[PDB]
């Protein structure tokens, strides 16, 4: 099995960092079983934390640990080859792409502007795409097919004295009053229903969206991530 | 009121002859057209509203009579038909007149109804067709004029009243469905084609259980009055007529040799019952349980040919009911009084049920009422509730006789007793609707086609019947679990119970327990539980135990209690799995079933003994959809109202888009809401009553009663919930918000519109965070978006989460993630969320409770993103930087809305003319002025001091002049009338009356005083520079 | 208020003993038998209940819909 | 009038300017329900207390008539946010901030407090409405 520790700088920090020290007794505790060699190995044992520095050393140590994994900023060949993915997904509902996939846009020209963007920032990117097309699928369609099936309904008024709309919408209440149960409907022709985003509005959208991360915030996480990886080699 | 009727072949609106005498008791003589209402009998409980007609007067029609046109009921006098009917002579003749109407016509009659250059022509046409005139023929609703050509599918104000024709708005349609062509008169098409005409011996014919009691009046011929009610069957007069028998006659039913006597009937027409069958009570259904189709011959024997009997020996049959001491006298009681009414038939190895008010069980009224005289009176203040089965084990004849069937009970001259319990597998739904036959709260029918999960469990049920008739046994286990409660568990339990017939065992845990510390407690309950099922199983398998709510017994106790309780709860638990498995292994063909509203309070070693596993949903859109089709019927409708008139809704009641206004409803609420509706149209009919003066024959229910009631179900689910601060808040109220108008409708109402274009295993819109300088207003803004978009609000403030201990505060973080889960589609809203988002560090949040908090934050909301369909989390801040980065990246938060200062004259303008909305403004103000005259530093709150300082100057002015005029009035009348009689009396509303002026908006404006630094705009400037540039 | 009284806001535990479904028993007793009498007929009984406060007049009735 | 009156307003001059008098002396003078309160009284060493006691002092507020509240030393109470290490001072002023955030109820209720030294309380309270 595969057991999984998110926010693990809030689990097992470095010692002295609790008044009561619930904290240093739960590490020993967490410490006992790893530690402790009783054939103790089947489970997988795995944590995630951007702020390794608060872990304490002990739970980083050569041999009685194993390696710590970085993860680093998506440049432009990682950025492509996210995107790629993401944008080509096939949906787990549908099967098709999750979102309507230009077939062979310039989807290099794309990671460019996204230097220092984040996996999560490119596929918000992305989503915010899909909404922009979505509400222009929907603009065009505001008045181009505003209309149902089988308008087929003969008859004449006399006396309307101006109801005319609203004898409509009484007539149709009245035909379609029986045979009606849940849906009484097929798949018509699902032909992905969805608007694929156009080039400038990718761009315009990469140019609204900002790094979930400031640029001091950047530089002090990267330089302590190289001190924290110098010093797993012995620095 | 009881007169005779007569049917005429003539057409739908022939005026009804009315005899001389009818009319002459109360009818006016110069009226010009008489007109009279009319009730029938009918086959069942609700009378049937009653037409209005057009009536003339008549001397030939005997003695109280009534020629009506049969057309009129959708059908011609071919059978034997209703001998008499109610009628009401009217009283002042104030028919209404129709606003409209809308008939509906074919195609081929349709193009040649509306071809003609005019108009007034077509109503001509009908006058010579129909014989329709202005302002004196009466239409209704589903009048049909010619069969499958022309037929009336509603009126819209009344389904029928009067018609003029220069008033009248006739509407009229076309059939492309052809509707028309299915639609013919009753007994219309079925011409005169005699099958067989009294040739066959006896003939083999399906066997229907009687819907519904029937009155001793419809019986023709007119039954002997000490005669037993109980034996009567019905069938069509055709099939009488093919074994050449008469009504009340006697008759054989039978099949592989079993066989019983029944008497027989016509259903005299007008009626509904499906031809070519007969039908009886469940008295003689009973015997023939799996026989759907009977054996039909005449009997040769007559009444005086019956033997009296000598003695009788009857068993009780095995049932829920039986074990209950509680209730034994009142059912004895019960059944000696029903046979002491009149002389019984029975036979050997039959069945009785014995109908009775479980309420009146525990008076013990002695039988010193020598043959109460009332009986019939004592019972109509009954309304019967439980049923019974009584067993013949045997009974002797006193006359020797060939016939070892047949015999009659005497209330005096015969003997009886009653004996051991039997056994007898009860009769199931199909085949007849005990519930419904007696009148008791019909359980709700299910479609298992619609319900896949009471089919999971019906399938279980069977299935374990089958193997026991198999000389299989494998126990069986299954525990209803749901979310919320109210959801039908129980519900669907009865009525699976019911379907297959299976005998119910039911206990509430909940209710009887009578004792939950004492040591005995344990030793208490299972002994109790297990002497009743024990008592009571023996003799009624198959049978199905019930548990309500057995977790309020079974549980997990903590850790944190003291130690002998918890061994007591783990004894309770271990006797409760252990009278399970004793109750199957002891009684093959048995199981049980468990209800619980969480799973995870139930002892785990428990649960995993058990076989079966099922969650009863939250009602689905469809699911609501069959449930409201079931509660608006009319039959269950007026199951609990005495009132003469009935009720009913609409036929224009689109239930589809009640369903779609349901969402998250449950079927309590669901009850609640349309007794609700019931409740408005009773009172405002019984208003109208009053209001208009004549009575309309029945009561009405309309969609706009429905909104209302849903509405207010809505506002009590929120009360139940909390979601208080939403006093009420406009867009009206407030101005600038021009650019971040597009991003929250887009973010909130774009997926509510169409979530099926983002339902594409999409990562969904996470959150909108609300930053900005202070006074802009986001608070404002947020309590907007809650109060317009009418969405269930709920907002958790950050400091007000915490708890003395550490924990707990997560505990609710997580209880109320879950909620508004369930309250779906949600908001939530947290509120300076900045209070719990100091990081690490020797000078931050030293015990990481913060810490924990947010990984509770961050955690449910990636959660949430998965399959939260509804839920929407806003941001509201004055610094974001103080904030947790972790929470910024997206998923959590991907609109950091940036509420910014108003720095367009634009942008105040809007503001100040959002906030004068309900000020009394003289001609004077010139708010462009003061949008001119405003810095770009002015914030909302800045803008709604200023008009309040403004409206307290023009305050101060009225008050000044109120006080001088006090004052002088002190002097002038010599009256020292305090201001305090003034406001009472004489400030009157031009005084109240609030009147402001240019200059004191000016003047407060020199007066006024920004709330921040320029310092601190520029501040809140940078930080808009990093959050908005890149 | 007295008879089928609240179980104490901040009861100490965040779910006591069967959530005091020992206490409040009765209350769900009384409305499920009135409810019985109720569909069975409606002119017959009706309760007037009187409390000091919504809040602390116990919810059950509010959540069987009372 | 549908506009909610001014019922905030801040106290602050020159030390022993007699401030702490007209804000006790007010309640007799206009009449009204005057719940003092020390500044340290709010302030509790644990956790969940202090965000209670300062929920208990409104709801007291409300519960009457059209109440006074008034807070002395106001720069202790409420201090910028965020400085604070312990995290109870900035709670407590978020929780304070938000009290006049409430639906409804807030009308008669006027809160008063006194500082020589506006600087150490946050600006977000001068928000106009809450002490404007
Ligand atoms: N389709 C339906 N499903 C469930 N209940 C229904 C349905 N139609 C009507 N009802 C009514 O809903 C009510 C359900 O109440 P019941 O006491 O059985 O609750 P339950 O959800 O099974 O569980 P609990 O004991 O927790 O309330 C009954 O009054 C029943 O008549
Ligand atoms: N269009 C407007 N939008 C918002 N507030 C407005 C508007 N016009 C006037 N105001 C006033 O501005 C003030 C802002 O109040 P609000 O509580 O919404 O502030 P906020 O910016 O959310 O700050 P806080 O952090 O103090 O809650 C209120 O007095 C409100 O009546
Ligand atoms: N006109 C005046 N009205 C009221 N008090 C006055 C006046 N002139 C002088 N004083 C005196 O000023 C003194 C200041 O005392 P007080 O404690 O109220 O001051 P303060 O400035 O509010 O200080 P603190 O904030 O430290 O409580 C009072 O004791 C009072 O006697």
């Amino acid at each position: 099995c595969i057991l999984f520790f998110d926010e693990f700088d809030s689990i097992a920090p470095k010692r002295g960092h609790d008044s009561t020290g619930v904290t240093d007794r739960v590490v020993n505790q967490l410490l006992t079983q790893m530690d402790g060699a009783e054939g103790l190995d089947g489970v997988y044992i795995l944590a995630a934390t951007s702020r390794p520095d608060l872990i304490d050393s002990a739970l980083l140590r050569p041999g009685r640990l194993d390696k710590s994994v970085i993860c680093n900023i998506p440049t432009e060949s990682e950025r492509l080859d996210i995107l790629q993915a993401i944008v080509n997904s096939k949906d787990k509902d549908t099967g098709q792409k999750k979102f309507a996939l230009e077939k062979n846009a310039d989807l290099k020209l794309i990671a460019e502007k996204t230097a220092g963007f984040s996996g999560a920032d490119l596929q918000g990117l992305c989503y915010n795409a899909y909404l922009k097309s979505v509400h222009r699928w929907l603009s065009a369609a505001d008045q181009s097919e505003v209309v149902p099936g089988n308008d087929n309904i003969e008859y004449f008024s006399i006396n309307e004295h101006g109801r005319r709309e609203e004898n409509r919408l009484r007539l149709k209440t009245l035909l379609q009053q029986d045979v009606v149960h849940e849906t009484k409907t097929s798949t018509s022709a699902a032909s992905e229903l969805t608007a694929v985003v156009t080039i400038n509005d990718l761009l315009e959208a990469c140019q609204e969206t900002k790094p979930s991360i400031s640029t001091s915030e950047l530089v002090k996480l990267r330089g302590i991530y190289d001190r924290f990886q110098k010093d797993r080699n012995g620095e | 009121m009881k007169a005779s009727l007569t049917f005429s072949l003539s057409g739908i609106y022939a005026p009804c002859s009315i005899s001389r005498d009818i009319y002459l008791e109360y009818g006016d003589k110069k009226a010009e057209c008489l007109y009279g209402t009319i009730r029938l009998p009918q086959y069942g409980p609700g009378c049937t509203p009653g037409k209005i007609v057009h009536c003339v007067l008549d001397d030939s029609l005997p003695f109280c009579s009534i020629v009506v046109p049969s057309k009129l009921f959708g059908f011609m006098p071919t059978q034997p038909t209703m001998d008499f009917c109610y009628f009401e002579p009217i009283l002042d003749n104030v028919v209404p007149v129709l606003d409209s109407v809308t008939f509906l016509i074919n195609e081929q009659l349709y193009s040649k109804l509306m071809d003609l250059p005019q108009e007034m022509q077509q109503i001509q046409f009908l006058h010579y067709k129909y014989n329709i005139n202005s302002m004196e023929t009466v239409v209704h609703s589903r009048d049909i004029l010619t069969s499958g050509l022309c037929q009336i599918l509603n009126c819209s104000p009344f389904p029928q009243g009067l018609v003029d024709f220069t008033e009248t708005q006739l509407i009229l349609v076309n059939d492309t469905e052809q509707k028309l062509s299915a639609l013919k008169y009753a007994n219309e098409d079925e011409e005169y084609a005699l099958p067989k005409i009294g040739t066959n011996s006896a003939l083999s014919i399906d066997l229907e259980s009687l819907p519904c009691t029937i009155s001793r009046d419809l019986l023709r011929p007119a039954p002997h009055i000490n005669d037993d009610n109980s034996i009567y069957a019905f069938t069509d007069a055709e099939t009488l007529l093919r074994l050449d028998v008469t009504s009340g006659s006697f008759i054989t039913v039978s099949n592989m040799g079993c066989v019983r006597l029944v008497k027989l009937f016509v259903l005299l027409l007008p009626n509904g019952f499906k031809k070519r069958t007969i039908y009886a009570p469940p008295k003689i259904i009973a015997s023939f349980p799996d026989c759907s189709v009977v054996t039909i011959s005449k009997s040769n024997i007559g009444h005086t040919d019956i033997p009296i009997a000598n003695q009788v020996f009857i068993s009780r049959v095995g049932g829920w009911l039986q074990s209950q001491k509680c209730f034994q006298n009142i059912i004895l009681t019960t059944l000696k009084k029903f046979f002491s009414e009149s002389k019984r038939i029975l036979c050997q190895n039959d069945l009785i049920p014995i109908a009775f008010d479980s309420s009146m069980a525990d008076l013990n009224i002695a039988e010193e009422n020598d043959e109460s005289d009332d009986e019939d009176e004592l019972g109509q203040y009954y309304k019967n509730d439980s049923l019974v089965w009584f067993f013949v084990t045997s009974a002797e004849l006193d006359c020797f006789s060939k016939d070892n069937s047949h015999f009659i009970i005497d209330p005096n001259r015969t003997k009886l007793i009653t004996t051991n319990i039997t056994n007898r597998r009860p009769l199931p739904l199909s085949r007849s609707n005990l519930q419904r036959y007696y009148g008791f709260a019909e359980t709700f029918y299910y479609d298992l086609h619609i319900f896949p999960y009471v089919r999971q469990l019906v399938n279980i049920l069977e299935t374990s019947f089958n193997c026991s008739q198999r000389g299989i046994t494998l126990n069986a286990s299954v525990l209803l679990h749901s979310t919320t409660n109210n959801v039908g568990k129980a519900t669907m339990v009865r009525f699976a119970s019911k379907y297959l017939g299976i005998h119910l065992l039911e206990i509430d845990c909940l209710s009887l327990t009578s004792n939950s510390r004492q040591l005995d407690s344990t030793s208490k309950i299972i002994g109790y539980i297990r002497a009743k099922c024990e008592n009571v199983l023996p003799y009624a398998s198959p049978a199905v135990i019930f548990l309500a709510h057995l977790d309020s017994i079974l549980l997990d106790v903590n850790a944190n209690q003291d130690p002998e309780a918890i061994k007591l709860q783990k004894s309770i638990n271990f006797e409760m799995s252990k009278l399970l498995d004793d109750f199957t292994f002891k009684f093959p063909g048995t199981t049980f079933v468990g209800s619980v509203n969480n799973i995870d309070n139930v002892p785990s070693s428990f649960r995993s003994h058990m076989r079966f596993e099922i969650l009863v949903p939250v009602p689905s859109e469809a699911q609501r959809l069959r449930i409201f089709q079931w509660y608006l019927s009319s039959h269950e409708l007026n199951r609990d109202v005495q009132q003469k008139v009935p009720v009913s809704y609409m036929d224009n009641i689109s239930f589809s888009s009640l369903s779609s206004y349901s969402a998250g409803l449950t079927p309590l609420d669901i009850k609640s809401i349309v007794e609700t509706a019931r409740m408005t149209a009773t009172a405002r009919f019984y208003q109208e009553s009053k209001k208009c003066g004549w009575l309309p024959q029945s009561i009405l229910i309309t969609q706009e009663d429905l909104s209302k009631a849903t509405s207010k179900a809505r506002n009590e689910f929120s009360v139940s919930i909390g979601a208080p601060q939403i006093p009420n808040v406009t867009w009206d109220d407030i101005g600038g918000i021009d650019f971040v108008k597009g991003e929250i409708l887009d973010t909130i109402d774009m997926p509510l519109k169409h979530p099926e274009l983002f339902t594409s295993g999409m990562k969904k819109r996470s959150g909108i965070l609300f930053y900005g300088p202070p006074g802009t207003g986001k608070t404002l803004m947020a309590k907007a978006i809650a109060t317009n978009f009418s969405l269930n609000f709920f907002s958790v403030k950050g400091p007000e989460l915490l708890n003395m201990y550490i924990g707990e505060s997560e505990a609710n973080v997580r209880r109320v993630f879950q909620k508004a889960r369930e309250a779906k589609p949600c908001v939530i809203f947290f509120d300076e969320i900045d209070s719990v988002a100091p990081k690490r560090g020797n000078q931050g949040d030293s015990g990481g409770v913060m810490d924990r908090i947010v990984s509770q934050l961050l955690a449910e909301l990636d959660g949430m993103s998965t399959d939260a369909d509804g839920v929407f989390v806003i941001g509201a801040t004055n610094r974001p930087d103080l904030l947790d980065e972790a929470l910024l990246r997206p998923g959590r938060f991907d609109k950091l809305l940036y509420l910014g200062i108003p720095d367009t004259d634009t942008k105040q303008l809007n503001i100040l003319e959002a906030l004068t909305r309900k000020f009394v403004l003289d001609n004077d103000v010139k708010l462009i002025e003061l949008a001119k005259l405003c810095p770009f530093n002015y914030t909302g709150a800045d803008f709604y001091a200023l008009c309040s300082d403004a409206m307290l100057n023009a305050m101060s002015r009225i008050a000044r002049m109120v006080e001088k005029k006090v004052s002088q009035h002190n002097e002038l009348t010599g009256e020292n009338i305090s201001t305090r009689r003034w406001f009472d009396k004489i400030a009157t509303k031009e005084d109240t009356k609030v009147v402001v002026k240019m200059e004191d908006f000016l003047k407060a404006q020199e007066q006024l005083t920004p709330s921040v630094s320029r310092a601190e705009l520029n501040h809140y400037e940078a930080v808009r520079a990093n959050f908005e540039g890149a | 208020e007295a008879l089928f009284g609240k179980p104490q806001a901040n009861d100490g535990d965040p779910s006591n003993n069967g959530q005091w479904d020992n206490a409040s028993k009765l209350l769900n007793f009384f409305i499920n038998q009135v409810t019985k009498i109720f569909n069975k007929d409606n002119k017959r009984i009706r309760v007037l209940f009187s409390g000091k406060q919504k809040t602390q007049i116990n919810p059950l009735l509010f959540d069987k819909h009372f | 009038c549908p506009l909610r009156l001014r019922s905030g307003i801040l106290l602050y001059g020159y030390p022993g300017c007699g401030k702490t008098l007209l804000a006790s002396a007010v309640a007799q003078q206009c009449g009204l329900n005057f719940i003092s309160v020390k500044g340290p009284e709010i302030l509790n060493k644990f956790i969940g207390a202090s965000e209670q006691n300062i929920r208990e002092l409104f709801e007291r507020a409300q519960s009457v008539k059209p109440c006074i509240l008034f807070f002395d030393e106001f720069d202790s109470i409420a201090p910028k946010r965020g400085h604070d290490s312990t995290g109870v001072t900035d709670r407590v002023v978020n929780q304070l901030l938000t009290q006049m955030d409430g639906a409804e109820g807030l009308d008669g209720v006027y809160i008063l407090a006194a500082t020589s030294r506006p600087d150490l309380i946050d600006s977000a309270l001068l928000r106009p409405g809450r002490l404007d």
